[PDB]
C-alpha cells in the first residue's frame, strides 16, 4: 500500500495471508485474501495462475507480520482451489479475477473465531455502495512501486469509490474497466494498492456492516493520478460464489 | 465467542 498506516490484524481481523513453498526451504508470500466462512477465503484468480498447485501454498490468519510470527495464528493448508473458469488477462486488465480457497488446518479443522481471526461479510446480489464512500484496502504489498521488498508490518489506507464514468474515460482506462470492476483512488491520487496487494479486502460499510465490496486486482503503476486501483466486484459473483460454498 | 461477519473487537 502506497501511504497508509502500519496496523496489526485486530483491525482486519478477516484478512488471510497467503504463502507458497519452494522446494528449497524459503516461504514466499504470494497474496492477500478474505475469510468469508470458516472454512472458506476469496481471493484473485491470478495469484495462483501460473502456478495451480495447491498443495504448495500455505494461508495463515491473526498474522499482523510478514515473516515473523503473531500469537493467536492460525496455519491452514488449501484442501480446494477454485479459480474462475472464464479468467481473462489483457495488457492490463484481469477479468473475473476471483479465487477460492477451502482451508484445513493440520488437525483437521477451518478457522476459530477470536480476537484476531473473524469473516467479513458480503453484499446482496449486485448491492454496492455509491461512488463516494471511503472504503478500507489492507495489505502487505510494497509501499513504493520501485521497492523489490514487501514490508514487515501490514498496513491499511482508506480509499473512495469513483463511478464506471470516471474511470472508464479515455486518460484513465477506458473501456478496460466492465460493470464486474470496481474502481477506488484517492482524491488527491496520494496512497493505493499496489504490488503484493493483489487478492486482498476493498472493505466499505453496506446498510450497516463492513462489507468485502471489492478484491485488489490491477492498477497502472501504483498512486499515479488518473491511474485508479481496479477491484473485482464481488456484488456481481454471488452466484458464483454461492454454487461453490457449503455448511460450517 | 462465534463469527458475527464484519466485526472488530
Ligand atoms: N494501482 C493499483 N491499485 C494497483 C497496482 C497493481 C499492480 I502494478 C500489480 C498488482 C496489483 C495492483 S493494484
Amino acid at each position: 500500500i502506497i501511504g497508509g498506516e502500519f496496523t496489526t490484524i485486530e483491525n482486519q481481523p478477516w484478512f488471510a495471508a497467503i504463502y507458497r513453498r519452494h522446494r528449497g526451504g524459503s516461504v514466499t508470500y504470494v497474496c492477500g485474501g478474505s475469510l468469508m466462512s470458516p472454512c472458506w477465503v476469496i481471493s484473485a484468480t491470478h495469484c495462483f495462475i501460473d502456478y495451480p498447485k495447491k498443495e504448495d501454498y500455505i494461508v495463515y490468519l491473526g498474522r499482523s507480520r510478514l515473516n515473523s510470527n503473531t500469537q493467536g495464528e492460525m496455519k491452514f493448508e488449501v484442501e480446494n482451489l477454485i479459480l474462475h473458469k472464464d479468467y481473462s488477462a489483457d495488457t492490463l486488465a484481469h477479468h473475473n479475477d476471483i479465487a477460492l480457497l477451502k482451508i484445513r488446518s493440520k488437525e483437521g479443522r477451518c478457522a476459530q473465531p477470536s480476537r484476531t481471526i473473524q469473516t467479513i461479510c458480503l453484499p446482496s446480489m449486485y448491492n454496492d455502495p455509491q461512488f463516494g464512500t471511503s472504503c478500507e484496502i489492507t495489505g502487505f504489498g510494497k509501499e513504493a512501486s520501485t521497492d523489490y521488498l514487501y514490508p514487515e508490518q501490514l498496513k491499511m489506507t482508506v480509499v473512495k469509490l469513483i463511478s464506471h464514468r470516471e474511470c472508464q474515460q479515455p486518460h484513465y482506462y477506458g473501456s478496460e474497466v466492465t460493470t464486474k470492476m470496481l474502481c477506488a483512488a484517492d482524491p488527491q491520487w496520494k496512497t493505493d494498492s499496489c504490488q503484493g496487494d493483489s487478492g486482498g479486502p476493498l472493505v466499505c460499510s453496506l446498510q450497516g456492516r463492513m462489507t468485502l465490496t471489492g478484491i485488489v486486482s490491477w492498477g497502472r503503476g501504483c498512486a499515479l493520478k488518473d491511474k485508479p486501483g481496479v477491484y473485482t466486484r464481488v456484488s456481481h459473483f454471488l452466484p458464483w460464489i454461492r454454487s461453490h460454498t457449503k455448511e460450517e | 465467542l462465534k463469527f458475527q461477519c464484519g466485526q472488530k473487537t
